[PDB]
């Protein structure tokens, strides 16, 4: 709990320099000490994305979604594993995808961001 | 530019 979570900030630190193998082992670290915590295999997710790895970054948002399924009280973070989805699938144009997954995010957790990014997709699927 | 994935 305490150590998990300094190591995960350490991590936050280098994705945010894009560092993304020490983010990818304090994640690891995070994990191992505290396996039920989903917001660690999300921010996995995150470096996958930001590595173009679009594919490895949904598989760990899944495994988020069945850790938070279990602790029952994370819907916000189900919430942004599913936005992530969505997310993956609008940066490969894959429209009809990132709206579906927007859609199961917003049921859980309304937010503005994933709601705006949301309708950019809608508008660009109506327009092609 | 582009917006980076949000870590928390
Ligand atoms: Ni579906």
């Amino acid at each position: 709990g305490k150590q998990a979570l300094k190591e995960k900030e350490l991590g936050n630190d280098a994705y945010k320099k894009k560092d993304f193998d020490t983010a990818l082992k304090h994640y690891d670290k995070a994990k191992e000490l505290d396996p039920t915590n989903m917001t660690y295999i999300t921010n996995q997710a995150a470096v996958y994305f930001e590595k173009g790895d679009y594919n490895k970054c949904r598989e760990l948002c899944e495994k988020a979604i069945e850790v938070g399924r279990e602790n029952r009280e994370d819907y916000r973070q189900i919430a942004k594993a599913y936005a992530r989805i969505g997310n993956s699938y609008f940066k490969e144009e894959k429209y009809k995808d990132a709206i579906h997954f927007y859609n199961k995010s917003l049921a859980e957790h309304r937010t503005p961001d994933v709601l705006k990014k949301c309708q950019q997709a809608e508008k660009i699927l109506k327009e092609q | 530019g582009p917006t980076i994935e949000e870590v928390d």
